[PDB]
């Protein structure tokens, strides 16, 4: 598990509603939260799948 | 929108939804092709929900219609948010009616102190997630550049500008990006970006639509 999927989850300052995942490492899954557009951190991926593999 | 309120239904009739799935973004009907965004709203693939008001259900005045042409600024600045405004050409034209119409384009820059609408579907809670079905607006002043530029110190270009409230709790906020402030029957902004969602000193910034008239004339001219 690399170690930036122990971040939390960032929104970022811009206002869009994008659906992405991220690595809750606590609850040991894939969650989906509210991306707002731009200054993604890492622990930010565009299918379930994709969070799968890496975290 | 934090700390609005139920818009009665169809009475903000420019608004839209952008919808990829789901909504992710507002929109404002500019003319009966046209569709005013923010820049970090693209996607290469949108479907335009005019005359909405509960965007869960089907009230029987929608029009879906798919974006033809999607056309970000050329030079919007994704780390900045610079130009973050992007113009979306309907694949048929909008039918003018009463829950679907246009709003005009500004005919001079935004005027400190003007009391301002802002509308959308984004997030109604400062803190965690309360999406609503029903389209919230929120009444705002326009605020000095002094203002804006000491919230934001070296973020504020002469592209943008603050509309909201120094004490927090009203504001725009994820899921209203590119939606209107609309003040006097004037599209003067695009919800655009904001530390937060209506905490103190920290209004929205929003994108100065007076500024890409020309852009806005020349593309429309283009893809006619
Ligand atoms: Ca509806």
């Amino acid at each position: 598990r690399p170690d930036f999927c122990l971040e939390p989850p960032y929104t970022g300052p811009c206002k869009a509603r994008i659906i992405r995942y991220f690595y809750n490492a606590k609850a040991g899954l894939c969650q989906t939260f509210v991306y707002g557009g731009c200054r993604a951190k890492r622990n930010n991926f565009k299918s379930a799948e994709d969070c799968m593999r890496t975290c | 929108i934090v700390g609005g309120y139920n818009c009665e239904e169809n009475s903000v009739p420019y608004q839209v939804s952008l919808n990829s799935g789901y909504h992710f973004c507002g929109g404002s009907l500019i003319n009966e092709q046209w569709v005013v965004s923010a820049g970090h709203c693209y996607k290469s693939r949108i479907q335009v929900r005019l005359g909405e008001h509960n965007i869960e259900v089907l009230e029987g005045n929608e029009q879906f219609i798919n974006a033809a042409k999607i056309i970000r600024h050329p030079q919007y600045d994704r780390d900045t948010l610079n130009n973050d405004i992007m113009l979306i050409k309907l694949s048929s034209r909008a039918v003018i009616n009463a829950h679907v119409s246009t709003i005009s384009l500004p005919t001079a820059p935004p005027a400190t102190g003007t009391k301002c609408l802002i509308s959308g579907w984004g997030n109604t809670a400062s803190s965690g997630a309360d999406y609503p079905d029903e389209l919230q607006c929120l009444d705002a002043p326009v605020l000095s550049q002094a203002k804006c530029e000491a919230s934001y110190p070296g973020k504020i270009t002469s592209n943008m500008f603050c509309v909201g409230f120094l004490e927090g709790g009203k504001d725009s906020c994820q899921g209203d990006a590119g939606g209107p402030v609309v003040c006097n029957g004037q599209l003067q902004g695009v919800v655009s970006w904001g530390d937060g969602c209506a905490q103190k000193n920290k209004p929205g910034v929003y994108t100065k639509v007076y500024n890409y008239v020309k852009w806005i004339k020349n593309t429309i001219a283009a893809n006619s």
